[PDB]
């Protein structure tokens, strides 16, 4: 019998708190599971409207014409930035969408996109980094950094792996 | 409109303080840009990870760019500083996303013995009014220090002292100048440069200097 | 707010105190963008514009930026009389052209008086021993000292940054390193000092064992 699907929108499964995000069910009212506990809620999409911490953790839904879904990880940061992409390993000429995310949107300005220690990549005003092709000299540590107002700020650094 | 929240400074004690048993040495946690929407700042302090609660805050202050500034004190113990220990203040604010943590401890690297020299004045300043004494401060390492002058044994005050500058072994000097009337120096009253290090033994040294 | 950022700097003050070398302002832009990384100067000496500014090739830097530089010759005599220099730069990504202007710090110039100072009595047990050089009561603060013997310029040798007297002058101090045989030799050092204040800009002391 065909096990229900678990979609989040928007795409970023690492947030930062105080992000909003809605996690819809493909299924078939509707059961959803966070941390193997029953929440509750049962509307078709659960929504968080500010993200914290407590809210991290494995996501599943069920419908009554499906099955309990495969699990979700959902990771909340807390921090000024976060570096975000739809997931971290890539196969060769796949497209490479990094998104540098500030805590509540706040404008950032000044940012650099640096992969291994080396900035990469620079925009007058926060924009998302794209390669459009993947080589293997794209694997290594990223992170991301820029100027809140005045203030120089930073994300954690996330493992970026191309395969093969 | 402050995008990033607070800033955080934080300061050392002074030298002298530090050196001296009779004073109370301060690391001084200064929180700059609190708006007034949030303006409720929260302290916590650590010495070596563990936290103490004898720390003085003083409440706010209005800034003539309508901001909040607040201040907490923390008085340390004179040989935890000179030992080494770290002394971190942590600023809680809800403008922040995280609170922010600052970390201080006395400059790290092996203690340096200061040589102090007095120098007296070039002859051809003697044709002056008043003429400079001159205490140069060699080979000492860290950088924290602390020069006075003295005539007769008691304080004098004209005197000026230059930054530590870093020379080319590593260690640093500097030079202090005292500026007499050449009546009191041809005189024979003696001066005295007085310095304070933590490579000196008692951390105290002091040399004197007569017509020369 | 964002934006390609411009640091305006002036001549070293040997440049402008010797005739034979060439002073220099230089206007640098960074946080130059490859999307729009032509960049535009004009310069202005008091207010009127003039043309014979070398702009150099950008060149990208570690941080995948682009920075430019912009260096003005001015002549000797308009820095030390106080004339302002003003860079004006131009970029797609700025919304209003940004300006800066420099010139010589103001006040009025004072004398600088030169003392050579021998070692300590106590520092003669040491291998090597200083010779110091002091510089006082001089304004403005810009000012080069150097030292030599012989007429060959001495490598091992430090200077304090100005410091600020009680009287509104400065003073430093410089100390020249050398063994402690060549002082006992008998060779001559000397300190030279050049500031705007003295006659020919220049001026010399020398410090010999007595
Ligand atoms: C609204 O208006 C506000 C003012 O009302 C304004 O606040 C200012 O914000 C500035 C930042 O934007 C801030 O600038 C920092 O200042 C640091 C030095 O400040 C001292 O010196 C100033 C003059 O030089 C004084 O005006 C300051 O008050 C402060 O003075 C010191 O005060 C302490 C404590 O009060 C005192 O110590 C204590 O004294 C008592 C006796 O009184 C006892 O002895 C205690 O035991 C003792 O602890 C000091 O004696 C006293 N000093 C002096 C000289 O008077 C400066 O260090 C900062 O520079 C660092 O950061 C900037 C980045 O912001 C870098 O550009 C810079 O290179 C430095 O970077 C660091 O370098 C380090 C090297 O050591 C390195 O470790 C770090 O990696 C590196 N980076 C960082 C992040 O550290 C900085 O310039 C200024 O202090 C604020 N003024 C006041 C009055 O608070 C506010 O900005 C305005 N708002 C807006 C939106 O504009
Ligand atoms: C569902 O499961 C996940 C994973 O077990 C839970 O995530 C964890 O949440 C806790 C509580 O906030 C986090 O611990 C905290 O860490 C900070 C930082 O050291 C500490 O100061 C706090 O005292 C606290 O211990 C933990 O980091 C986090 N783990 C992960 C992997 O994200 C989640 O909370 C669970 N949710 C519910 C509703 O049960
Ligand atoms: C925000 O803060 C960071 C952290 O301090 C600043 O990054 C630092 O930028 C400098 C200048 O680009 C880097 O130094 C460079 O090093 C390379 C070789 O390592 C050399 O080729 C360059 O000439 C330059 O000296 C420094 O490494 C870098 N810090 C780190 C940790 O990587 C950044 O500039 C600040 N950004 C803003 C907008 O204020």
């Amino acid at each position: 019998l065909p096990k229900a699907v678990v979609f989040l929108e928007p795409q970023w499964y690492s947030v930062l708190e105080k992000d909003s995000v809605t996690l819809k069910c493909q299924g078939a009212s509707t059961q959803w599971f966070h941390n193997e506990s029953l929440i509750s809620s049962q509307a078709s999409s659960y929504f968080i409207d500010a993200a914290t911490v407590q809210d991290s953790g494995e996501y599943r839904c069920q419908t009554q014409l499906s099955t309990l879904s495969d699990p979700v990880q959902l990771e909340v940061h807390i921090g000024w930035l976060l570096l975000q992409a739809p997931r971290w390993v890539f196969k060769e000429e796949d497209p490479i969408h990094l998104r540098c995310h500030s805590w509540k949107n706040t404008a950032l300005h000044k940012v650099t996109y640096l992969q291994n220690g080396k900035d990469r990549k620079y925009f007058h005003h926060n924009s998302d980094f794209h390669i459009p092709k993947a080589t293997l000299k794209d694997s290594g540590s990223y992170f991301c950094r820029g100027l809140v107002g005045s203030k120089n700020v930073s994300s954690e650094t996330v493992q970026i792996t191309i395969t093969q | 409109e402050l995008l990033g929240g607070p800033s955080v400074f934080l300061f050392p004690p002074k030298p002298k303080d530090t050196l001296m048993i009779s004073r109370t040495p301060e690391v001084t946690c200064v929180v700059v840009d609190v708006s007034h929407e949030d303006p409720e700042v929260k302290f916590n302090w650590y010495v070596d990870g563990v936290e103490v609660h004898n720390a003085k805050t003083k409440p706010r202050e209005e800034q003539y760019n309508s901001t909040y500034r607040v201040v907490s004190v923390l008085t340390v113990l004179h040989q935890d500083w000179l030992n080494g220990k770290e002394y971190k203040c942590k600023v809680s604010n809800k403008a922040l996303p995280a609170p922010i943590e600052k970390t201080i401890s006395k400059a790290k690297g092996q203690p340096r013995e200061p040589q102090v020299y007095t120098l007296p004045p070039s002859r051809d300043e003697l044709t002056k009014n008043q003429v400079s004494l001159t205490c140069l401060v060699k080979g000492f390492y860290p950088s924290d220090i602390a020069v006075e002058w003295e005539s007769n044994g008691q304080p004098e005050n004209n005197y000026k002292t230059t930054p530590p500058v870093l020379d080319s072994d590593g260690s640093f000097f500097l030079y202090s100048k005292l500026t007499v009337d050449k009546s009191r120096w041809q005189q024979g009253n003696v001066f005295s440069c007085s310095v304070m290090h933590e490579a000196l033994h008692n951390h105290y040294t002091q040399k004197s200097l007569s017509l020369s």
